[PDB]
RNA sequence: AGAGAGGGAACCCACU
């Protein structure tokens, strides 16, 4: 966490720019010292003092900023906040030392550490599971309305956005469905910010993928088992209405959390939840159609292939499908939306001090409190 | 507020009025001893 | 134009015949943006401190006043844009009303304050 | 009437006074240990 | 028409933003990004919100952009209602005036000399001051001895004196104070701070009389009360129904021999049974004197509630006799015959007799 | 928690070998709340980008440039769970990947490659937060890990061969619970690389030893398959509440309830793995002759006579600390506390309790007989409304604790993070067993 | 011989 991720967090947080001559913020290489406490001249915290006077055995954080107003000056080693350290890590002052040289700092080599000391107070991360990200998951809902689910609670890494969960869903009533002509079960999608049970033809319309054979191609891998594509045949013919991408574009942004005005800029909120909510594992980028098209793909042939009980259901208690997070993903996730805040304070600074005309203080753009 | 006041299990009609705090009570470990009647408990100097 | 708008909130005054309310700078430099050519306030301070007003409740940014319903019932819709006051406290001297009275302008007052 | 007071880290002994910042003259150590009691103790050796 | 549109702001620079927005629509009014709304309306009591004239809301939060004082309306535009609109401009509304700023906030002060400059006016205030001993306050008094031997910033002339941010005071604080800065109307002081420098009092349950009129002689005891017409709803004797009377019309009539208080002047607070009712001269007899006391009727209400009118404690000692010889312990408690001692061995606190203890 | 389910807190089959079976808190948080084994390590993570860069090296066909008619003819390939391409011969691309594990050349030891093998599918993870251990590996019914690493793995600290170094050696490898759905594990080589009426000789991986599938606590218990495992469980809960020398360094340390020990035993009767804990050095219990009778009538429904001698000769005799501490706060003049010894003069609201204990800075000196409701700190907030007579500022004071008793151990002074001065008072009271 | 006590809420770990 403190090596990499942390430099990560950092770099994956846009230059924030403001628009009057324009500058723009940008904080690139960062430097993380040594516990020292403090008024005060700079002196090494030991442990054992941190636990009896109550104080926190954490590390300064030290960044530099580098601002283009072009007019461009860098600040090196700007004190962004205290971090706190886990003993007998690799920035904790007793590493490597040998245990007389513990037995002198009146900490015994006994402790393993992995531990912080908050307020003199010892804490401990506990692992928290989780469902594994990026994996597609086949599960049963017998008491909704949907025979069989797929599911895959897509997050890329060092992305500060959290997971977004699509569901790939069968409409179930087995026999008819509740209509004189609703033969078939349909699939159903449901992605991020759309409040609406979007087929999946749709979507994959809205990906450039205008022929039903194309679609079947990506779905369906073999045309020579009739039964997949008899069974696909219904959510096919659902959605034979829509065949252009500019209608199925609007189908997607029709029913969103964010309702579309018209016709215009709602073309694009579809586009923006197409390319940056559902499946950013696959990559979130202008070429991704095709790629998320594959993967889309992908998670309705395995719910096909779960339909049929050609592979079996997926458990959710499989250790497999589960993930451990550590005190590096968990204070990653914290120093995410910790630093984001940071960067939104410094926004706010920046924004009441362009508008009198004057040049603001990066030293008190700064605040230290909310990350620390 | 008072209607959260008064609607649990820790409120004023439970917590307060069913089941209420009492004086002269006391509670420690039970240890056996087969040397006294079924109807006598032994009790400690303390406590008593 | 800019030399209408106040340049600061210190000694805001507003004039007693078009409820033009202006910094004391603005109406010693400009006079009256309205009905200087009536008054004649501009290089006099005392005729400033006699047609414009220390008491004054609300302000109009007055920026369209030809299709303003605003302008309709504060009737000052044939003026210029500017800063306008909703309620003026103060009236001109007799001399000046009559004055203006011989020049064919009534002083109809600015006064819609609801006195109790 | 000052509290001998042991220096911690230094483990020497100074005085101290009332409302005085708590500070060793050695290396300006912040833990200062009380001195023993110097009335008697008596333990039954049971 | 057009409509008029709140949009909140920033509390206290709602005429800054007003300003600002005359400047904003003065800077792009031959652009090709104009202000399409008609007027922009700051009121002078109307604290944290401002109004936008336009007959669209989209025309508001186009208008607006760029300006972050009102960016807690940006999102969202709420319109005035049409009937409601005028009520946007409507405007309401040697004395005493009271502090508007500092320490002196609404304190009575005497207007000593008017200044013709209107620009300030000398006023005698009570200073509320500590005399520079607690700040490194109720009123009182200005003690010019405790000044001058506490010291600071103090100038003597006299009685005259100037103090602790040029306080300037006499004899009483005389400083002088801007006319805006303080309260010219309104202020009305009471009959203590004279010292320092017609009424209706109708009740529910008393019981009144009709002095003139054509329902003349009516006693009936009060039900409701109003400000200056009450039109009162007397509950008359022999009388089913309710008429009315203002207050210019009733008396406080009481029938002899009835709870009785008074509500002001030199014997309020007394209660008694009235005598003998006269023309205007009530006399009545305390509940706690027999002393006559004569009332107006007006002074008097129908109130039914009762007038008011050892040595070894905490000292070591060894048990030098007993079983518990050897024993040092600390005194808890003792008494002429046995004292507890707290065991410094075991976790246990015994009692044994005085004739046993030997102090250390 | 209280959720009438108990799918959740089963323990479901892939919990062997990552997670202790036994151990877990027997409330209302039975299976939720788990312990880790012992050799299971959680995989750190690391980057993918050089397995995308080796798999384009070889003949892996991407996405953006194959044909939709043979994908189904070959094997669908995943990184971290995206879809990166297709291969066409899963075989000797699954072995390249393994013998570059084997040998740390290019992918970590904690990625993991799992072949589907019924369904046509490659997936090699590289995410933080998967649960592994190290296993054997069984080339042939026949181990690696021959005798010349045992003989250069006893002389440690001078060979400076290590087990990273037997890692690398490609005898031992970290498998996680996905590849352990397609692994053929040996339980022990003493028996399954021997012929016999065979079972699958067909073994892919061999377990170190069985006796790591158990937790911390559960690794302390002398013969647990002898046990029932209720038993197991509820001793793993009370493993972690033995009195004993918890740390090394407790006499510096101003820990709040720190239970010690006076003669602290290792077991007679221990395993091999509490080497490993460090159990025979922080021991916590006594080896005690048990007799296994019914007598008198006191050892009835779970309960135990003991020896009054054993105790008087300092058997279970521990000794129970508690620290106080304490802090003035200097605020806006109206309430200023400090540390001195209140009068009864002088300070109001001053409770009935003896405060000639105290020394003169409010302070109790070390080796100091306190009982309950003793005072340990005199501490006095002013008031007020002194000027606003003759009675001033008020006691706050922290007595012992009612109901304790106790000497005082030491008594350490300092300044908090705020500058203020300090005072922790840690308290000893030793606990003969009744 | 001068005699009473207050905090309060929130969240963790166990205990039977
Ligand atoms: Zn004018
Ligand atoms: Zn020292």
């Amino acid at each position: 966490f403190i090596q990499m991720s942390v430099q990560r967090i950092v770099e994956d947080a846009p230059p924030i720019d403001l628009q009057p001559p324009r500058y723009l913020l940008k904080f690139e290489q960062i430097y993380l010292s040594k516990p020292t406490h403090w008024d005060g001249a700079p002196s090494p915290m030991m442990p054992n003092e941190a636990r009896l006077r109550n104080l926190t055995y954490s590390a300064p954080l030290y960044v530099d900023i580098t601002k283009t107003v072009q007019l461009q000056t860098q600040h090196q080693k700007t004190f962004i906040g205290k971090i706190p350290i886990m003993l007998r890590s690799t920035y904790c002052l007793l590493n490597g030392l040998t245990d007389r040289d513990l037995c002198e700092l009146n900490e015994c080599p006994l402790d393993p550490g992995g531990y912080f000391i908050i307020n003199g107070s010892e804490k401990v991360l506990i692992a928290q599971e989780k469902m594994a990200t990026n994996t597609v998951y086949v599960f049963a809902k017998k008491d909704s309305k949907y025979a069989y689910t797929g599911e895959c609670r897509s997050c890329l890494e060092n992305s500060s956005r959290p997971t977004s969960t699509i569901w790939v869903s069968m409409l179930a009533r087995g026999g008819q469905g509740a209509k004189k002509s609703a033969i078939g079960q349909r699939i159903v999608a449901t992605l991020p910010y759309i409040k609406q049970e979007v087929p999946i033809i749709i979507v994959f319309r809205a990906l450039g993928f205008v022929s039903d054979r194309d679609i079947l191609e990506h779905i369906i891998y073999d045309f020579e088992d009739p039964e997949m594509m008899e069974m696909v045949k219904p959510s096919l013919d659902e959605a034979f209405v829509i065949q252009e991408q500019n209608v199925a574009l609007n189908f997607i942004g029709s029913r969103g959390a964010k309702p579309g005005v018209t016709k215009e800029k709602r073309i694009k909120y579809a586009k923006e939840v197409l390319q940056k909510e559902m499946l950013p594992h696959v990559g979130v980028s202008d070429f991704c159609e095709t790629k998320k098209a594959y993967f889309l793909g992908y998670m309705v042939h395995r719910l096909l292939l779960a339909a049929l009980g050609r592979r079996e259901l997926d458990d959710r208690d499989h250790y497999g499908n589960k993930r451990l997070d550590l005190a590096g993903p968990l204070l990653a996730f914290l120093f995410r939306g910790m630093f984001k805040n940071l960067l939104k304070e410094v926004r706010i600074y920046a924004q009441k001090f362009i508008d009198r005309g004057k040049d603001f203080n990066l030293e008190l753009a700064i605040k230290t409190r909310i990350i620390s | 507020s008072l209607k959260q006041r008064l609607k649990g299990k820790e409120g004023r009609v439970r917590g307060n009025l069913m089941g209420k705090r009492v004086d002269f009570s006391a509670r420690t470990v039970i240890t056996p001893d087969p040397n006294l009647s079924i109807d006598q408990v032994g009790v400690p100097r303390s406590i008593a | 134009a800019l030399e209408t708008v106040p340049k600061d909130l210190r000694h805001l005054r507003a004039c007693l015949l078009c409820s033009l309310v202006k910094t004391i700078d603005q109406f010693e430099y400009d006079g009256c943006d309205n009905c200087d050519a009536y008054l004649q306030m501009k290089g006099n301070r005392e005729m400033v401190y006699d047609c414009t007003s220390s008491s004054f409740d609300g302000i109009i940014a007055m920026m369209s006043p030809e299709d303003s319903w605003v302008s309709k019932w504060q009737r000052v819709s044939n003026f210029k844009p500017g800063v306008y006051a909703v309620s003026v406290t103060g009236r001109l001297p007799q001399g000046i009303v009559r004055e203006l009275k011989s020049r064919g302008v009534a002083y109809k007052s600015r006064d819609t304050a609801i006195k109790t | 009437q000052p509290m001998i007071y042991i220096c911690g880290e230094c483990h020497t002994e100074n005085e101290i006074k009332s409302r005085d910042p708590i500070r060793c003259r050695e290396c300006g150590y912040r833990i200062m240990y009380k001195k023993r009691t110097k009335r008697l103790v008596v333990f039954d050796a049971r | 028409d057009p409509n008029l549109w709140t949009v909140k702001c920033k509390i206290g620079e709602e005429r800054a933003t007003a300003i600002s927005l005359m400047r904003k629509f003065i800077a792009y009014q031959f652009t090709d990004t104009p202000l399409q709304i008609k007027s922009v309306v700051a009121p002078e009591h109307v604290k944290g919100y401002i109004y936008v004239e336009a007959y669209k809301q989209t025309h508001v939060k186009q208008a607006i952009e760029g300006v972050g004082n009102l960016r807690l309306g940006y999102w969202n535009q709420q319109m005035v209602p049409i009937k409601e609109m005028t009520d946007v401009l409507k405007v309401v509304k040697k004395s005493w005036v009271r502090l508007k700023r500092g320490i002196y906030k609404d304190d009575i002060a005497q207007v000593d000399y008017v200044e013709p400059s209107q620009n300030t006016i000398s006023l005698k205030m009570i200073p509320r001051i500590d005399y520079d001993r607690i700040k490194a306050p109720p009123q009182r008094l200005f003690d010019a001895e405790k000044i001058r031997s506490l010291g600071g910033d103090v100038a003597s002339d006299g009685d005259f004196l100037i103090f602790e941010g040029n306080r300037y005071s006499r004899k009483f604080l005389f400083k002088s104070f801007a006319m805006s800065a303080v309260i010219t109307e309104g202020v009305k002081p009471t009959l203590s701070e004279l010292e320092k420098f017609r009424e209706h009092n109708f009740q529910p349950g008393d019981n009144v009389e009709v002095c003139e009129g054509e329902l003349i002689n009516l006693q009936g005891k009060i039900l409701s009360v109003d400000g200056n017409k009450i039109t009162i709803m007397p509950k008359h004797e022999d009388l089913k129904d309710m008429l009315e009377f203002p207050a210019q019309e009733l008396r406080k009539y009481f029938k002899m021999g009835d709870h009785v208080k008074v509500i002001a002047g030199r014997f309020e607070g007394d209660t008694g049974l009235i005598v003998r009712v006269e023309e205007n001269f009530v006399i009545l007899f305390s509940d706690l004197t027999m002393h006559e006391l004569k009332v107006l009727p007006r002074d008097l209400q129908l109130c039914s509630e009762t007038a008011s009118g050892n040595e070894l404690i905490g000292q070591t000692v060894r048990i030098s006799q007993g079983p518990y010889k050897g024993y040092i312990g600390v005194v808890k408690d003792a008494t002429e015959s046995t004292a507890r001692v707290e065991l410094h061995s075991t976790c246990q606190t015994i009692s044994v007799d005085r004739q046993r203890l030997t102090t250390v | 928690r209280d959720g009438k389910l108990a799918k959740p807190r089963q323990l479901h089959n892939t919990l062997w070998g990552m997670v202790c079976p036994a151990e877990t808190p027997e409330g209302h948080a039975v299976g939720l709340v788990k312990n880790l084994a012992l050799m299971a390590y959680i995989s750190v993570g690391s980057q993918p980008s050089p397995i995308l860069e080796f798999l384009e090296e070889w003949s892996m066909e991407n996405l953006e440039e194959i044909s939709p008619a043979a994908i189904a003819d070959a094997t669908k390939i995943f990184v971290n769970g995206c879809w990166v391409g297709i291969h066409k011969d899963p075989e000797q691309l699954m072995n390249t990947l393994r013998k570059l594990r084997r040998q740390m050349d290019i992918i970590v030891s904690e990625v993991s490659m799992i072949r589907d093998i019924r369904e046509r599918e490659i997936r090699i993870y590289t995410d933080a937060g998967r649960i592994c251990r190290p296993l054997l590996i069984v080339e042939k019914q026949k181990l690696l890990l021959k005798k010349r690493h045992i003989d250069q793995l006893k002389e440690r600290e001078y060979n400076n061969y290590s087990w990273q170094d037997l890692v690398a050696s490609g005898v031992v490898e970290y498998i996680d619970t996905l590849e352990e759905e397609t692994v053929m594990l040996a339980m022990t080589p003493d028996d399954l690389q021997e012929k016999e009426v065979a079972y699958c000789s067909t073994y892919t991986h061999c377990e170190i030893h069985p006796s790591m599938i158990l937790g911390v606590c559960a690794s302390i218990i002398p013969f647990p398959d002898h046990n029932q495992s209720p038993r197991n469980t509820y001793q793993s809960a009370m493993g972690k509440q033995a009195m004993g020398v918890y740390i090394t360094n407790f006499h510096v340390r101003m820990d709040t309830l720190a239970h010690v020990l006076y003669y602290p035993q290792k077991p007679l009767v221990t395993t091999r793995s509490m080497e490993y804990l460090r159990f025979r050095e922080l021991p916590a219990g006594i080896n005690s002759i048990v007799a296994i009778a019914s007598y008198t009538g006191y050892n009835q429904e779970d309960s135990v006579i003991m020896n009054r001698s054993a105790v008087d000769r300092g058997f279970f005799r521990s000794v129970f600390y508690r620290s106080y501490k304490e802090q003035e706060s200097k605020k806006g003049f109206d309430q200023e506390e400090v540390f001195e010894k209140p009068t009864r003069e002088t300070c109001q609201g001053m409770r009935h309790a003896i405060y000639d204990k105290l020394d003169d800075d409010g302070l109790i000196a070390p080796g100091v007989r306190v009982s309950g409701d003793d005072v340990i700190i005199g501490k006095t907030v002013t008031l007020p409304e002194n000027e606003d007579r003759r009675y001033t500022k008020r006691d706050c004071s922290t007595f012992l604790r009612t109901s304790e008793t106790g000497i005082v151990d030491q008594v350490m002074v300092t300044l908090n993070q705020e500058g203020y001065k300090f005072c922790k008072i840690r308290v000893r009271s030793v606990r003969i067993p009744q």
